[PDB]
């Protein structure tokens, strides 16, 4: 499964 | 910015035998940026029923795609893959070399 | 043996043509199992291997929500990076991201990774200790400082050491017939005259899995690189891979050359000779 947190640059 | 020219391979899924159904593959790899046009040709004419893989990339970030179509080779039919990309001054046509 | 799960994300801006392209694909080893394509009809995470199709609707609903969240972050990132490099709105630019985990033969965590690229070159990567970041240039040092001040690596490390490994083990079990397999290469060699003085020997490896393979040529036992032509390992389209390597040799000296095949499906490496 994908990671649930994806923080922006 | 970096540009990388595609490497093009044209080949069958299984060893080819006239009259036996098979798949014709055009594998385009090592290219950048991702915009690319790939057609499979039968006697110079584009084949409509062609599938392709989902865009992915290698460890050096270069892209690869597989285009493929179901076909039955014959003695006389000639196949090719036509690729256009920003690194190509003109579209590149690579014939299926049946004798390698 | 050891195994990996990897997700690959590609984001491409389309100036004057609306929303950026976004494509995500997931792999276990060399086997793809999911995809999302912004330009496809479903707007859902979709299965691409039989063993994932059995996951239930909560799985597909949650992965669709998360891959959309990935898409939204990448859409903002394109604008941010255009600013960082003071680029015009007129050109198309590319963001790529890859993250995932490796496990050893005991299926315990081995290493995790998270790499990010802009326009085809490294931008920022998570270090192997999973605690801080490597910036590729001065613009990326801005992101390094921001992500280190905000402790971004901590949640990612928890994912890579935990969630990633646990779900990889689940996939390896559920897809064991496909994933816990090795197909040894089927090998042969062809011969073709080039002139009345030279011939091409071509060493072939077909129908193998996984993709990792080594084909090498030797003359009289000494490694041969003079004239060796190697093609990229390529997919057959049925879940296996193909590769060849060729040498141009003087007519009548064919018997001095050997092709050597190494693959994890082979108990012993193979040696082929034109004879
Ligand atoms: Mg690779
Ligand atoms: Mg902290």
């Amino acid at each position: 499964i994908l990671n649930a947190m994806i923080v922006k640059i | 910015m970096i540009q990388r020219t595609p490497k093009i391979q044209v080949y069958s899924r299984h060893p080819a035998e006239n009259g036996k159904s098979n798949f014709l593959n055009c594998y385009v790899s090592g290219f950048h940026p991702s915009d690319i046009e790939v057609d499979l040709l039968k006697n110079g004419e584009r084949i409509e029923k062609v599938e392709h893989s989902d865009l992915s990339f290698s460890k050096d970030w270069s892209f690869y795609l597989l285009y493929y179509t179901e076909f039955t080779p014959t003695e006389k039919d000639e196949y090719a893959c036509r690729v256009n990309h920003v690194t190509l001054s003109q579209p590149k046509i690579v014939k299926w070399d049946r004798d390698m | 043996g050891s195994h990996s799960m990897r997700y690959f994300f590609t984001s491409v801006s389309r100036p004057g043509r609306g929303e950026p392209r976004f494509i995500a694909v997931g792999y276990v080893d060399d086997t793809q199992f999911v995809r999302f394509d912004s330009d496809a009809a479903s707007q859902r995470m979709e299965p691409r291997a039989p063993w994932i199709e059995q996951e239930g609707p909560e799985y597909w609903d949650g992965e669709t929500r998360k891959v959309k969240a990935h898409s939204q972050t990448h859409r903002v990132d394109l604008g941010t990076l255009r600013g960082y490099y003071n680029q015009s709105e007129a050109g198309s630019h590319t963001v790529q991201r890859m993250y995932g985990c490796d496990v050893g033969s005991d299926w315990r965590f081995l290493r995790g990774y998270h790499q990010y690229a802009y326009d085809g070159k490294d931008y920022i990567a998570l270090k192997e200790d999973l605690r801080s970041w490597t910036a590729a240039d001065m613009a990326a040092q801005t992101t390094k400082h921001k992500w280190e001040a905000a402790h971004v690596a901590e949640q990612l490390r928890a994912y890579l050491e935990g969630t990633c490994v646990e779900w990889l083990r689940r996939y390896l079990e559920n897809g064991k017939e496909t994933l816990q397999r090795t197909d040894a290469p089927k090998t042969h060699m062809t011969h073709h005259a080039v002139s009345d003085h030279e011939a091409t020997l071509r060493c072939w490896a077909l129908s193998f899995y996984p993709a990792e393979i080594t084909l090498t040529w030797q003359r009289d036992g000494e490694d041969q690189t003079q004239d060796t032509e190697l093609v990229e390992t390529r997919p057959a389209g049925d879940g296996t891979f193909q590769k060849w390597a060729a040498v141009v040799v003087p007519s009548g000296q064919e018997q001095r050359y050997t092709c050597h095949v190494q693959h994890e499906g082979l108990p012993k490496p193979l040696t082929l000779r034109w004879e």
